[PDB]
RNA sequence: UGACAUUGUGAAGAGACAUAGUUUCU
RNA sequence: CGGACCAAGGAGUCUAACGUCUAUGCGAGUGUUUGGGUGUAAAACCCAUACGCGUAAUGAAAGUGAACGUAGGUUGGGGCC
RNA sequence: UCUUUGUAAAGUGCCUUCGAAGAGUCGAGUUGUUUGGGAAUGCAGCUCUAAGUGGGUGGUAAAUUCCAUCUAAAGCUAAAU
RNA sequence: UUGACCUCAAAUCAGGUAGGAGUACCCGCUGAACUUAAGCAUAUCAAUAAGCGGAGGAAAAGAAACCAACCGGGAUUGCCUUAGUAACGGCGAGUGAAGCGGCAAAAGCUCAAAUUUGAAAUCUGGUACCUUCGGUGCCCGAGUUGUAAUUUGGAGAGGGCA
């Protein structure tokens, strides 16, 4: 009976991944992730529906 | 064990309380047979809809009669106000409930009107042997939502008679706290000889 | 987590932060309120006055619910019209048509007066009002009704 | 009816006829054996109206259990303990006289089924009883679809668990502010209130 | 009945508009019935009276109905019953040896 | 050690409605 | 006082309910996670009704319930003009 | 798909009469235990022991007058646990 | 003299059942003290441990002699909450539920008491046949000191009428 789960508050956590969302474009942080990117038309990436 | 300034805490630890915690790691597994649980009744239960028809019922107490709430069962009169016994409206997904007494007409009326919109909405299948298949509707209490009455108008006239409202609540409480001198003072004064 | 837990911090200080005179013992005070009237006494005795002893009248089996009566003042209540619908009942304070606010149905029990609202008339179904309450009602066309 | 008439005359147990009769009957009892085979209902009002019929499965039986009180054992009144658990004369036991009447004739024939019991007399060292069982074997019992639910493995020795009318009463299970303590069954609805229920994302 | 409207007071109440519901028979419990009537009397000359009733309506001839009651009181349980109880014995004493 | 319950049947004697016998005790 | 010597174990934890403080979210409100929805399935994602704390106090209680006034006057006040 | 089980069985409207409902139990005294239950929450022992427009409950003992609210002292029964 | 009836016995009489185990969970009986109170007896630990009886796949509870006091609600059970509250308490230590509200799951009922009285309409067993978890004929037997149908308070029953 040690918690083990977490309590975020449920804004808390949009405002996060939020957050997250809008990194993903920022070239220089995905380049910094890993992420071998140099070579990627743009970004965000958009690709065909058709995927 | 007295020491600082703290609120002076309730902490009800003093049985073998640790023989006795119950933490929930099975709430997802639980979740998960419940769901499950219902998709075979839904199955098993045919084109039949999960849950039996609730009656509109204004809830008890001074402090949620205000809202009127979802019952158990639908009164002896109500179903045959509505024109169909007790022992069949309950083969029709209709719940009844013999000890459920009809005092509010206003709650009654709404509660037959609930039973017609049923009625007709519903689609009894016969007991020869067809089975039109016809695709469950899984709830009821959805199909039949419960509103809360409406009971007025955005905007009226200030109709303003004057009598303070405020004054008319201590008169009448005051009218309960001595009634019961004032008829006292009844009996004793008719006993004037 | 246990990283910035100071006991990690106190490895190696033969004492662990507790004194080599005074140690940690057992309880030193008694256990729990023990002493409360005794070596505890001055505790409780500010921090805690009133503590002990009785005070009023018993009331066995008291349903809370019996005293439900949300309180709301004038302060606000406005508040209870949506804000788009507000507005248009603000100008055009007459009556022939002023807003009928259930309070009751918003959740309250009694009105208050915390203190102004503007010269709008406004229909006040309540179910209690304080004298205020309702006075300030009036001096703005407005009336309370009496409901339950 | 003549069982109505039965039913009421026996609610006159001061009355001359009566006493007459459970004075006559309650020496003859007391010369048999402190459990023996009834022949019939003495009281067949009172057997019929508890959940029995005269047919080959249902059986009666006089039972005899001592009167007063549970004499706590312990050698010499020794307690060993505190003042407040240091009595043994004045302390009752739980269970009703019934109760014990049923539990001996139910173990007396396992294979039986204890289907309820009825008081019958009394003098100052016994209380008497019937007992109505129910050879939940019996063919006539087994089709017969009113009584067959005491054929099941749910009903074994329903009066040592109290489950017989006499076992609910002294269980305390009755709905209402009477019964708040025991009522869903004492020990399960404490156990409850001491359970530290814990969730995952913790209230 | 008839609520006030208002919410103190003496028929405090919101203002329905009522209906007074089919009676329930789980209401007459205790009402007589002709047959328990006759049984429960040819079951009274049948058996008689009690000795604790046999000291009862002595008592009420030479005592009346309040030693009467003080006594039922404590035989029976309650005040009530005794009321009751002497009535009963009130009413053994007159249709008998009397009229 | 006392009361009640287990506990019933006679006879004489006291005792009350206040010197018919339902009742109570030696 | 303990300690012949070596290795390896070896002691402020976890939990319930709290005080000050700090960080974060939102703000007169706030808390999705009892539950339902849903899923690439103990995760993430979503959500209606309540509830809890807060937005009123004070009396043992019946009860009453916060603008004389630019929400006051005075004296220091950063900052601004 | 084979037997029609039927001169079977059940449901519904009005008139009239009726409407049976659990006893050494409910209840009371007391003793002991227990409970948050406080002039006594449940339980048992012993004495007392009911009624039928009755009975039980209505969280302060009692008398009176009312009101509400169920229907005890026999019984069965899936799920969520 | 012969046949019952009641009650009670005997069989290596015909067929059947109970025991023991287990026991996490479940219905009960019974029942501590260590402990806490900075002492200690009431209290507490705890209606806990040990001891005894009894079940199932769950058990138990269950269609109100309930909650309430409302515009009332409507079997049980469990969760969120009510609430560390009302109340209990050398009113010290400490203890401590319920009604409402949301949710999970839902489902409801049958005897007793009634003259079938123009028909004991009912049932165990044995037995022969069969389409064998059973049906039918016949016979012992049960049963009127009451086996069926009907009725269960929500009702409902006997007449009459459509
Ligand atoms: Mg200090
Ligand atoms: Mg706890
Ligand atoms: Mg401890
Ligand atoms: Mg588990
Ligand atoms: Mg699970
Ligand atoms: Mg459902
Ligand atoms: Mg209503
Ligand atoms: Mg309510
Ligand atoms: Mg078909
Ligand atoms: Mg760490
Ligand atoms: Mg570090
Ligand atoms: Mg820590
Ligand atoms: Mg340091
Ligand atoms: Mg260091
Ligand atoms: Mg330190
Ligand atoms: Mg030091
Ligand atoms: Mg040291
Ligand atoms: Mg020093
Ligand atoms: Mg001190
Ligand atoms: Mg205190
Ligand atoms: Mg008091
Ligand atoms: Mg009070
Ligand atoms: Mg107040
Ligand atoms: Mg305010
Ligand atoms: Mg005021
Ligand atoms: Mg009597
Ligand atoms: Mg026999
Ligand atoms: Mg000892
Ligand atoms: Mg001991
Ligand atoms: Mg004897
Ligand atoms: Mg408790
Ligand atoms: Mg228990
Ligand atoms: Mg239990
Ligand atoms: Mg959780
Ligand atoms: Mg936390
Ligand atoms: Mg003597
Ligand atoms: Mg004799
Ligand atoms: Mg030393
Ligand atoms: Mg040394
Ligand atoms: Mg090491
Ligand atoms: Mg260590
Ligand atoms: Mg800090
Ligand atoms: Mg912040
Ligand atoms: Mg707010
Ligand atoms: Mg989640
Ligand atoms: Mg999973
Ligand atoms: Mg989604
Ligand atoms: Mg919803
Ligand atoms: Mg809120
Ligand atoms: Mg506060
Ligand atoms: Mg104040
Ligand atoms: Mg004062
Ligand atoms: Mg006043
Ligand atoms: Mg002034
Ligand atoms: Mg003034
Ligand atoms: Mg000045
Ligand atoms: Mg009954
Ligand atoms: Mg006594
Ligand atoms: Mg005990
Ligand atoms: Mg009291
Ligand atoms: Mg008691
Ligand atoms: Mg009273
Ligand atoms: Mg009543
Ligand atoms: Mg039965
Ligand atoms: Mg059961
Ligand atoms: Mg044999
Ligand atoms: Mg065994
Ligand atoms: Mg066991
Ligand atoms: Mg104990
Ligand atoms: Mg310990
Ligand atoms: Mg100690
Ligand atoms: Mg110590
Ligand atoms: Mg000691
Ligand atoms: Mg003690
Ligand atoms: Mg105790
Ligand atoms: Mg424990
Ligand atoms: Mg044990
Ligand atoms: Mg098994
Ligand atoms: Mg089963
Ligand atoms: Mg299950
Ligand atoms: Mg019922
Ligand atoms: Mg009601
Ligand atoms: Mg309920
Ligand atoms: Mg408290
Ligand atoms: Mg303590
Ligand atoms: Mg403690
Ligand atoms: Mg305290
Ligand atoms: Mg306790
Ligand atoms: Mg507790
Ligand atoms: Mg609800
Ligand atoms: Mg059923
Ligand atoms: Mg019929
Ligand atoms: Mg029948």
């Amino acid at each position: 009976w040690r918690k083990w789960n977490v309590k975020v508050n449920h804004n808390e956590k949009r405002y996060a991944t939020a957050s997250a969302i809008a990194a993903t474009a920022v070239a220089s942080l995905v380049l910094a992730r890993g992420h071998r990117v140099e070579k990627i038309p743009e970004i965000p990436l958009v690709v065909s529906t058709d995927l | 064990a007295i020491s600082k300034n703290l609120p002076i805490l309730k902490n009800h630890f003093r049985k073998h309380w640790q023989e006795r915690v119950k933490v929930h790691f099975d709430q997802a597994g639980k979740k998960v047979s419940r769901r499950n649980a219902r998709a075979t009744r839904a199955a098993k239960i045919a084109p039949r809809p999960l849950d039996l028809l609730r009656p509109v019922v204004r809830a008890p107490t001074v402090k949620y009669n205000r809202k009127v709430r979802a019952g158990r069962g639908f009164t002896l009169a109500e179903v045959k106000a509505a024109g169909l016994t007790a022992a069949y409206a309950r083969t029709i997904g209709i719940a009844v409930d013999h000890r459920r007494q009809n005092r509010n007409q206003e709650i009654f009326d709404a509660n037959v009107q609930r039973l017609k919109e049923y009625q007709s909405k519903i689609i009894v299948f016969p007991r020869n042997g067809k089975a039109p298949e016809a695709e469950q509707v899984l709830s009821a209490a959805a199909t039949f939502p419960i509103a809360q009455p409406a009971t007025d108008v955005e905007a009226r006239a200030v109709q303003d008679n004057g009598e303070s409202a405020f004054r008319t609540l201590r008169l009448a409480r005051s009218e309960k706290k001595f009634r019961g001198i004032r008829e006292k003072r009844a009996r004793e004064k008719a006993e004037a000889e | 987590p246990s990283r910035f837990t100071k006991t990690r911090k106190h490895r190696g200080h033969v004492s662990a932060g507790k004194g080599r005179i005074g140690k940690h013992r057992k309880h030193p005070g008694g256990r729990g309120m023990a002493g409360g009237q005794h070596h505890h006494r001055i505790n409780m005795d500010k921090y805690h006055p009133g503590y002990f002893g009785k005070v009023g009248m018993r009331y066995f089996h008291k349903q809370q619910a019996h005293f439900w009566k949300p309180v709301l003042n004038l302060d606000k209540l406005w508040t209870l019209i949506p804000e788009d619908k507000r507005d248009q009942y603000l100008k055009s304070a007459s009556k022939e048509t002023a807003p009928v606010i259930d309070t009751l149905a918003a959740g309250y029990g009694k009105i208050l007066g915390k203190g102004r609202i503007p010269n709008v008339p406004v229909i006040v179904k309540a179910r209690f009002v304080s004298k205020l309450a309702e006075e300030k009602i009036r001096a703005a066309g407005g009336v309370v009704e009496l409901i339950a | 009816g003549a069982y109505k008439y039965l039913e009421e005359l026996q609610r006159k147990k001061q009355s001359d006829v009566l006493r007459f009769l459970q004075r006559v009957r309650v020496w003859e009892y007391r010369q048999k054996n402190v459990i023996h085979r009834a022949a019939r209902p003495t009281r067949p009002d009172k057997a019929r109206r508890l959940g029995y019929k005269a047919k080959q499965g249902f059986v009666i039986y006089r039972v005899r259990v001592r009167r007063g009180n549970r004499k706590r054992p312990v050698p010499k009144g020794a307690t060993y303990g505190k003042p407040t658990n240091q009595g043994v004369n004045e302390l009752k036991y739980q269970r009703s006289l019934r109760a014990t009447a049923e539990e001996r004739v139910g173990r007396r024939a396992a294979n039986l089924r204890v289907l309820n019991s009825y008081w019958v007399n009394q003098d100052s060292t016994y209380k008497y009883f019937e007992v109505i069982l129910v050879d939940p074997q019996h063919k006539a019992i087994r089709r017969d679809a009113r009584y067959n639910w005491i054929c099941d493995p749910v009903h074994k020795h329903r009066e040592a668990r109290g489950l017989t009318a006499t076992g609910k009463k002294s269980r305390g299970i009755n709905k209402g502010h009477k019964f708040n303590n025991t009522k869903a069954g004492r020990r399960k609805t404490w156990k409850r209130q001491n359970t530290l229920s814990l969730w995952r994302y913790r209230k | 009945t008839v609520k006030t409207g208002i919410a103190i007071g003496l028929n405090k109440g919101k203002k329905v508009t009522s209906m007074t519901p089919a009676p329930k028979i789980s209401y007459k419990k205790g009402a007589a019935s002709n047959r328990t009537k006759f049984v429960r009397s040819l079951v009274r000359e049948i058996a008689g009276l009690s000795p604790y009733e046999r000291r009862l309506i002595d008592l009420i001839r030479n005592s009346g109905e309040k030693r009467a009651r003080k006594v039922a009181k404590k035989r029976l349980g309650s005040f009530t019953r005794a009321k009751a109880k002497v009535e009963e014995m009130n009413n053994i004493i007159a249709a008998s040896r009397r009229h």
